[PDB]
DNA sequence: GATCTGGCCTGTCTTA
DNA sequence: GATCTGGCCTGTCTTA
DNA sequence: CTGCAGGGTTTTTGTACAGCCAGACAGTGGAGTACTACCACTGTGTAAGACAGGCCAGATC
DNA sequence: CTGCAGGGTTTTTGTTCCAGTCTGTAGCACTGTGTAAGACAGGCCAGATC
DNA sequence: CACAGTGCTACAGACTGGAACAAAAACCCTGCAG
């Protein structure tokens, strides 16, 4: 899998270890057979349902798998419960239960999720880095200024639009 | 020209280890917070009958491309204090604004619009500290529903969301 | 003096350290009025042999400092053995 | 990996370079000073214990005593071949 | 009982 | 003697 | 074959007429141009070891 | 004289293919921005009661 | 099923030439017409 530790879990690392290629290399690792096809099935019940959450707009370009997201996850919590019970009697992970929880209900009533996410701020903090070093005044007073503004204007679609020089 | 909506998705998140400058004043913590939106969507309505129709929807959201900074600040997450005292107004901003309907002179005619706001963008620790939950890992573990965690242990695929804001104040 | 704390000494807030004006910043602080002409007097010896070093050429730019170094940093050091030691 | 390197070096200070240059070849000599290296790391490549040592100098031989007693006096002893002796 | 050595733990320094 | 409550440490968890 | 010397060859290099368009010169009053200091203020130096003294552990007698 | 039919005309405009030569893009395996606190449970010693 | 790239690669696309075909444009013409 070419992956190498993290500290803090970046998402990338997270993409690389979700798929099912990935639980390959470490159901290579548990003796266990049994153990290594349910942790193997698990992984496939959530590849079948993170394109629901992940994808813009689900209702069309993933609608099967939308439609069967309740019974997913139903079948997923029943494998936990199953034989992962140990390391979820008494505790569960804030994100797992949201996500087989509210996910079907909230992509029912906002027509999509993921569209929504964090990704699209997040992702601008980068800039903010690097408009506080190249674009950046620099001293204290006006340097929060420059930065927004600057900010700003890479922004606007009206300049984009240029820079597409049209095909 | 005068049925118009729009839909804009506001995201607030802040940012560690930005470190500070030898400058004047006045002393300011390390951490930096950049409050944001984007215009997800504007659509239509009139002259009544067919729902609403969409015109423009942001087609790669997540791209930095479209994000629109608004306020800049040199803020601890941490402190709720000065996190308020900041971006107070802007909430008021907000909140006062929804009311309203909005006029621009636009392809040359006067066109109103009216202004839908979804904050979806908070991480949760967050949404949790601006809606007064225990964060992060305390009994409670659900921002939409009453959940405890024990009890979100046994059972699971099952839950109502409940969480809102008015409920929450009230 | 205008300098935020520092986690690590980088060169340029050891430029703004070292200064006339940052040592009788720093003056006001130590009560012994005996003190503050030591260390005072000490950082002005300092930059009087500090451009001798780093000048790109004293022989040129700086040859009154750099005849002087020797007996300058004997000052210097007879301070510091004395009152400091 | 710095021992190819090195190699270059020891064994290009007895050569001249012939570079063809303003359309006439012409002969260089190249003298070499390393001398922007960090102390941590000049101790390191000429066998110094470091960085901490009784033995404080690269250049000379003194102690932390003998360096406090007398501090203005001294004379550079330390160079490549002493040092691989 | 009580050395010696080495130990860790502290504990400061100097460069980085 | 021996509760209580807190206090800190520890202990894993859970978020960023 | 070399050396130089009358002229050949073709080709340069410019002067010769005479008419004529272009843009520079010079003015202006100042326009708004373009390039200038100046102002605080920054970024890159980033981890180990040596050395002293304690003193308790524990082997050795 | 007109009207349009259907030919004359030159002259656009492009046509098929084989050597190549330049030019822009997809293929590569792969990267950046998410970074700090508290909550809950259990044990147990301290320390105050009495 | 985040997204703007990350350089150098890959060879896709952009070119000629005569040899000749065809279609179309916009004239002139003559034809058959009130
Ligand atoms: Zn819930
Ligand atoms: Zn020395």
């Amino acid at each position: 899998m070419k992956l190498k530790p993290v500290m803090r879990m970046n998402g990338n690392y997270a993409r690389r270890l979700m798929t099912r290629e990935a639980v390959e290399a470490v159901c290579e690792l548990v003796p266990s057979e049994e153990r290594r096809e349910a942790l193997l099935k698990l992984m496939d019940l959530y590849l079948q349902m993170k394109p629901v959450w992940r994808s813009t707009c689900p209702s069309r370009d993933c609608p099967d798998q939308l439609c069967q997201y309740s019974y997913n996850s139903q079948q997923f919590a029943d494998l936990l419960s199953s034989m992962f019970k140990y390391r979820y009697d008494g505790k569960i992970t804030n994100y797992l239960h949201k996500t087989l929880a509210h996910v079907p209900e909230i992509v029912e009533r906002d027509g999509s999720i993921g569209a929504w996410a964090s990704e699209g701020n997040e992702s601008g903090n980068k800039l903010f880095r690097r408009f506080r070093k190249m674009n950046a005044r620099q001293s204290k007073t006006f340097e929060l200024e420059d930065i927004l503004k600057h900010h700003w204007l890479y922004t606007s679609k009206y300049l984009q639009k240029f820079m597409e020089a049209h095909k | 020209t005068s049925g118009f909506t729009v839909v804009v998705k506001e995201s607030c998140d802040g940012m560690g280890d930005v470190s500070e400058k030898h400058g004047s004043g006045p002393a300011v913590p390390e951490k930096a917070v950049r409050f944001s939106f984007t215009i997800m969507s504007i659509s239509i309505r009139l002259e009544g009958e067919d729902d609403g129709i969409t015109i423009f929807q942001e087609q790669k959201p997540n791209s930095e491309l479209s994000c629109r900074p608004l306020c800049l600040m040199f803020v601890d997450e941490s402190d709720h204090e000065t996190l308020t005292a900041i971006l107070g107004p802007v909430v008021a901003e907000r909140k006062a604004m929804m009311e309203s309907r909005l006029i621009i002179s636009v392809g040359g005619l006067l066109r109103s619009f009216r202004f839908f706001f979804r904050g979806t963008g908070y991480d949760e620790k967050m949404v949790r500290e601006m809606e007064g939950l225990e964060a992060s890992g305390s009994t409670y573990i659900c921002t939409l529903c009453d959940s405890t965690r024990a009890e979100a242990s046994q059972n699971m695929v099952l839950h109502s969301i409940t969480r809102s804001h008015d409920e929450n104040l009230e």
